[PDB]
């Protein structure tokens, strides 16, 4: 079973294809990162999946159905990016508004707003309610009746360090229950420690997709092997450069050693089998990483030393 | 239906506009100190109720929906509510039908309180008259208003940004009050027989503050085409709304 | 439908005198203006009714009788010539009904007969003006 | 037609005095010579409906008393009531009572005759084209027509072509017109009362003549018409409520030159007073222009003023202030607009009378004076009733 | 040193929304100032900018008094979010703000080239995103050479290349020899690029350092993270016994949280029975880090799904 | 000087506001139109009251399209907190927003009146060409005054209101109160007393408004008729000067702009 199929579309508003052979498969409980640069392929796939716009050239079968039938949107929640809803309004009476229109109870909206942590800003105007504040509002109305489907369209802008890490912590305890979502974060650093696979995508198509083992292991990208705790210091540091390494021997009892990600981290006991590793420490490459590679991939030239 | 749940949202952010509760405590007021002056000093003041509800009731139907459509696209809520079990004609006929009912309470408080001002400071007004002349009155203003509130849609979706709805809503309100009865005495003043004194009666028809008068005032037309004009002047602008929203 | 004179009657009324029109001698001007055909008791009362600022530019054919080919006293309706195109002459010692009398006429000779015949000058239509009205009454109808 | 010596009269005093008793008559009857005629209450002279009852030939005749009924009703050869011929100089017709189809007092030739007092109650059937006049006047000098009671006759007291006369004190009800006046030079009348009358003062081609105190109470569609008169005197008339039946004009001046019209009391009429393009410049200060819907009509763009000597008129719309404690007001008052003028000039304007952009048109006039069209002005109006004794 | 705040408890309402901070900052240091319900993170930030009154207390910007006009043109100051006057254009923008800070005329055309926005000068600021008005708002921060920058969350709205050129371009301002405080609230991202963090929470400053420091002082376990064994429950009914938290992620993918003592003897059972694909090991992070301290003055930890 | 670099920027940012250029090309159009119905009815003190009263509609009008949103526009969209961490002060961020849209309000009716008297000068045959520059020198210099007063209130609604929809409703309550209301109660007070409420007071209320200051300086020489005054009427009964109606223009200037000051100083 599978929430979102993106079956071979291609997405073109003249004779310009904004999107081309996008092919998609999210699974029933993971969480799929998109993430975009140049083109709108992001925010395109982003109206595909809802019923905001149509395929072009192919076909999207949102839990098994057409993305704009009714069962389907009362169990599908969004939030967009900067939304600010109407200021005239309450903050309990927004929900009010929202809980109607789902389908879903009125008994959802007292739990909902302590769900999220608006306890104490309900019954208050929306114009007096910070960023932040907005955005528990706004996952709120993505959480009314049991929704198997959530598009988080930058969830975490302008949120506090600890509410940030409860809302992806909110997000871990959906999934169990068998909800796939769908993030879409322009920071990256962040979702990759809750992100299942990435979707890193170029102008037109897709580059990539995969979970973050299957991203480094295809994109050779350099990592970082430091350690501590030496044996002997000497025949023990000497043994990369023959191997295939160009490893970097510190003398204060510590060694780095690069490598190429083929020979891949501990391989199989080598790094670890003679006895004595104490206390070795892992500096892997980053989602971040990753992502500068995938646009030098398909055009995108780096910039100078630091201009943007 | 959720045509009537998002309705109930349109009347509790309507009702709390600082802006909208200015004016319609200025057209309560201003409909007070006419009736006052107009019985210390009914047709004759029923004329002078009709200039001012010219006046305002466009002015306060443009003031409510200028924003309905694109002040929702720019608030982001608008691409948010299309992902909802909703189609675009409910988005439209929802907010037409709440923000119809404050104008037609902004009547009832308006006139409600003018009535009052008739009917305890004149002393023999001949109340039976009173009821049928203010019945067709305040049916007369509401007609009118949701005739600027289908015109607030048409201006509110064509535009991509709040600062220039207000200013094809203030254009609206320019050239349906007060430009186009000007261009209309306009060709009088200046020449005779260049245009038909015959066919003017009929160019009142192509204006919707023109024929809310006609419907106070009682003329080759008879009376029953000018409130199945005044209701065609929704029924097509309502529909021209709703093309103009399947097509953003 | 302008173009048609209408008959006069007994019971007419004069448009701003009001009183009856086939009480007096003297040639009796009339209006038609396509909406509603309004009657004068004298050639001058209707003359003075033209001048005004609200006729002006209202589109109206003026009537007046020919007074060369009727009797003074009790003109007929029959012959009753436009009013733009006629020879009135004035100072006359005839009697009138309300202003000066401006016997209307169509031929010029016979406005040039009763001319030389009472001491008076004949002038067109577009000579009539109000500061020659109000100076012919008061010779009439002074001193 | 027999002759009133034919009758019985019973002399009280041997200087040709007569006096006829109670009792009916029969047929018209004339008078050859000097008799002071009086009469008993129960003097029903009544004619069997055919010539003129009681023609007068010789002067100095006080008819006095006398109660006649039905004479004839052919105006072309003017079957009256009171027939008096040229050389009857000086008669009294005192306290008569009259009901026929006719003329009342029909006079012609007549030096000072006097006709005071009496009750001429004219027709109730005929379509007041052949009534026939109330007291008829043609061309007399010296006349004295004091305090009578006409009802229902044609055109009331008709005056043609009468010099130096007087017309005081009588109440005139249910005519056409209330007083005609044709051609009257050097006329004068005071007093008179005219009810529900098709026209109440008919004013034309009158020179030189004084029109004074005169009251008209509800008549229809003309309160004083006055066509083609010069050098008068129009001073504390009192014109209230000419309904329609015209619009209604208290006032309707045309083609007068040169008149004083003073503290006159125009009230409650759809037009307070008409003015003409060709009546200009004349003195028209000190009247009362209260309750009119509409107070001066006046399509012209030529300016009027109304005030001489500084004193205006009072006017019951004028929104104005008075600082310095005199009687005149501060700001001159207009009484039209340029937009009170299109609706004259062009009568389609009144479907678009009630539209904001004509409410806006007044309010830019008294914003911008320069598209202030030169009206009917006039500087220091009157801040109190001026006919503080009119209203009674 | 750079910025010197000392013995600074700044009150107002007599409520004392900041109390007894003591943050010298160096003069090649980067410094991040974290706050998430005391007002310390906005009225500190205000403090060193010279437009707030330090009660009680003095503030020694650049050794200087901090409303002197001749440090304020050794200033950088990128606001919270500013849609800066969208009828004017780009280059007029930045020449307006050439003029203000004194800087000459030759800086502004060199400025739109090194920041990404060339293409885009020229152009009137209404039709700016998000991402363009952040560009422009880092063009008036390095406008004149400034030694102090002070950015306040600069990476909103920007997309991810422009993000890493952003820190690569404070890298360069860094060895340049000019402080920069990073004000923030995307915390997992700065940790790679700051030098010394500053958490402070209620107005008391509750921990400044380095992040060796910051872990130096505070035992926290080593995260160690697993993908690619053979079963899940496997292993999970293993480690919660072995009185280690872990939680599941995907079909084959774990975290494991160590005790530091008890890292190695787990990782013997890692790669000598049932052999993964993949293992990363996670030192205590700056969003661990913040939660601890936050817990450890005044707050307290909310439950399982309640924010 | 900082106070000219910050006026060259409101000087190029509301020449590109679209707003004005609609509402300062209709003062010239109507300017244009009014002096062309002055000459075809030739008159001359109609003339002077009507494009004064012009000027009472529209250079407040002008003067609050400017500056409703000067402080409070910046306030909330982010750059008037930039703006004091650069050398500046805050008189200098204010009167340098005053000299900005001055010149402004002093372009806006130098093409007004200038035009005006183009289609005076080359409209009417003969005119007085000394008493046509020194009736057009008086109405530049002072109309300029009245704008820079609504200038000054509007920041006076700019540093209060801490929203910039909250500023458009003050400064449509500013245009509205100054304007066209404080003539009708006025006038009202006048009506419904019939003159004897003060007979000494009442002349001292019209330096309680800048628009009717404005126009007791223009209709100074052409008074003419005395029903085109109206409630200016009173003006007779003001013993004050010229000289003194021009300090109390400036007045209303520097009390409205040392509190925009003081306001602004405690924001
Ligand atoms: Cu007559
Ligand atoms: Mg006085
Ligand atoms: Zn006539």
């Amino acid at each position: 079973m599978n929430a979102v199929e993106i079956q071979g579309v291609s997405q073109r508003y003249g004779s310009m294809t904004v999107l081309h052979d996008l092919n998609l498969n999210l699974g029933e409980g993971e969480v799929l990162g998109l993430f975009g640069h140049n083109g709108a392929g992001k925010t395109t796939s982003m109206k595909l999946i809802l019923g905001l716009l149509s395929p072009s050239e192919g076909q999207v079968k949102v839990l098994g159905r057409a993305p704009n039938d009714p069962q389907v949107r009362r169990q599908l929640g969004y939030l967009p990016e900067n939304v600010t809803f109407y200021p005239q309004l309450s903050g309990r009476e927004t929900l009010r508004h929202f809980a109607r229109l789902k389908g879903a109870a009125l008994t959802q909206v007292d739990e909902l707003l302590e769900q999220v942590g608006l306890a104490h800003a309900a019954d208050r105007r929306v114009k007096t309610y910070s960023k932040g504040m907005r955005q528990r509002l706004g996952l709120a109305q993505a959480l009314l009746g049991e929704p198997r489907l959530l598009l988080l369209d930058e969830p975490t802008v302008g949120l506090d360090p600890i509410a940030t890490q409860d809302l992806y912590l909110l997000i871990d305890r959906l999934r169990q229950r068998g909800t796939s979502i769908i993030l879409c974060s322009h920071v990256l650093p962040g979702v990759e420690a809750h992100i299942n696979r990435a979707a890193i995508l170029a102008k037109g198509c897709l580059q990539a997709v995969g979970s973050l083992s299957q991203l480094r292991a295809e994109a050779g990208l350099p990592v970082r092997i430091r350690a501590s705790g030496i044996s002997e210091r000497d025949s023990w540091l000497q043994r990369w450069t023959d191997a295939g390494h160009s490893a970097r021997g510190l003398s204060e009892s510590s060694i780095e050693v690069v490598a190429v990600n083929g020979h891949k981290l501990v391989l199989l006991r080598q790094l670890l089998g003679e006895g004595e590793p104490e206390d070795i420490e892992i500096h892997q490459p980053s989602l971040e990483d990753l992502y500068r590679y995938y646009m030098e991939r398909a055009g995108d030239v780096r910039a100078q030393e630091g201009r943007l | 239906n959720q045509v009537w749940n998002i309705a109930r949202k349109e009347l509790s952010d309507g009702l709390r506009n600082r802006w909208l509760l200015a004016i319609s405590l200025l057209f309560a007021v201003l409909a007070v100190g006419i009736a006052w002056l107009g019985a210390a000093a009914i047709p004759a003041t029923i004329a002078s109720l009709a200039s001012l509800a010219t006046f305002l009731m466009p002015l306060i139907a443009l003031l409510l929906a200028y924003d309905a459509i694109v002040g929702e696209d720019e608030g982001g809520t608008l691409m948010l509510l299309l992902t909802y079990p909703l189609g675009r004609g409910q988005i439209l006929l929802g907010k037409f039908v709440g923000h119809g009912l404050i104008l037609a309470l902004a009547v009832l408080i308006g006139f409600g309180c003018a009535a009052l001002a008739i009917a305890l400071l004149v002393e023999g007004v001949e109340l039976g008259m009173l009821f049928w002349a203010f019945g067709r009155f305040m049916i007369s203003s509401t007609l009118l208003g949701w005739v600027f509130l289908a015109f607030a849609y048409v201006l509110s979706g064509k535009v991509n940004e709040k600062s220039s709805a207000a200013g094809l809503a203030l254009g609206v309100w320019f050239l349906f009050v007060l430009v186009f009865d000007l261009v209309l005495l306009a060709l009088l003043v200046l020449s005779e027989g260049k245009f038909n004194p015959e066919l003017l009666p009929w160019l009142l028809l192509l204006n919707p503050t023109d024929i809310y008068r006609l419907i106070n005032l009682s003329l080759p037309v008879p009376a029953a085409v000018l409130w199945l004009c005044l209701l065609a002047w929704i029924g097509v602008s309502l529909l021209l709304a709703y093309a103009i929203f399947r097509r953003r | 439908q302008s173009l048609e004179p209408v008959a006069f009657h007994d019971s007419d009324e004069c448009h701003v005198c009001g009183m009856i029109i086939t009480d007096f001698p003297g040639p009796k001007g009339q209006a038609v203006e396509k909406r509603g055909v309004k009657k004068f008791c004298s050639t001058a009362e209707m003359l003075g009714w033209w001048l005004q600022p609200e006729n002006r530019l209202l589109d109206a054919k003026l009537y007046v009788h020919d007074m060369g080919r009727s009797v003074w006293e009790k003109p007929d309706d029959g012959h009753l010539i436009d009013a733009t195109s006629a020879y009135y002459v004035v100072g006359t010692s005839l009697k009138g009904a309300m202003g000066a009398s401006l016997a209307s006429f169509a031929e010029e000779q016979d406005a040039k007969a009763l001319a030389g015949m009472h001491g008076g000058r004949v002038l067109r239509f577009e000579e009539i003006d109000q500061a020659l009205l109000q100076e012919a009454a008061s010779m009439q109808h002074g001193g | 037609a027999p002759q009133s010596i034919t009758t019985l009269p019973l002399q009280p005093d041997g200087e040709n005095r007569w006096r006829l008793p109670a009792g009916e008559y029969q047929g018209q009857f004339t008078i050859e010579q000097p008799m002071q005629l009086r009469c008993e209450p129960g003097a029903v002279i009544q004619s069997q409906g055919q010539g003129s009852s009681l023609l007068i030939s010789a002067p100095d005749v006080l008819v006095e008393g006398c109660t006649l009924y039905e004479w004839g009703s052919d105006l072309t050869a003017m079957d009256s009531a009171v027939f008096i011929l040229p050389a009857a100089e000086r008669a009294q017709i005192s306290n008569n009572r009259m009901r026929g189809p006719g003329f009342g007092v029909f006079v012609d030739g007549t030096r000072d005759v006097q006709v005071i007092g009496n009750e001429i109650d004219g027709d109730a059937g005929v379509r007041s084209q052949d009534r026939g006049n109330g007291i008829h006047l043609f061309a007399v000098s010296g006349a004295r027509v004091l305090h009578n009671h006409v009802r229902n006759a044609r055109d009331g007291i008709y005056i043609d072509t009468s010099n130096g006369n007087h017309l005081e004190g009588n109440v005139i009800e249910d005519v056409r017109y209330g007083v005609h006046y044709m051609f009257a030079n050097e006329n004068s009348l005071i007093d008179n009362v005219t009810r529900r009358t098709r026209t109440g003062y008919a004013l034309m081609q009158s020179r030189k003549l004084t029109v004074t105190g005169n009251r008209s109470e509800q008549d229809q569609n003309y309160g004083i018409l006055m066509n083609y008169i010069t050098y008068s005197t129009i001073t504390g008339n009192f014109v209230s409520d000419v309904q329609r039946g015209g619009e209604g004009k208290a006032l309707f001046i045309y083609n007068s030159l040169f008149n004083t019209i003073e503290n006159n009391h125009f009230e409650k009429s759809s037009l307070g007073i008409h003015l003409t393009a060709g009546s200009e410049d004349n003195r028209i200060s000190g009247n009362a222009f209260v309750g009119n819907q509409q107070q001066v009509k006046y399509v012209a763009s030529r300016t009027q003023e109304w005030s001489v000597d500084g004193r205006g008129n009072y006017w019951s719309d004028y929104l104005g202030w008075d600082r310095n404690n005199d009687g005149l007001g501060d700001i001159a008052y207009e009484p039209n607009d340029n937009v009170d003028r299109l609706l004259w000039l062009y009568p389609q304007v009144r479907l678009l009378m009630n539209s904001p952009s004509i409410e806006v048109l007044r309010w830019v006039q008294r914003a911008f004076p320069v598209i202030k069209s030169p009206g009917v002005q006039d500087s220091h109006p009157l801040m109190k009733l001026p006919t503080e004794k009119l209203l009674t």
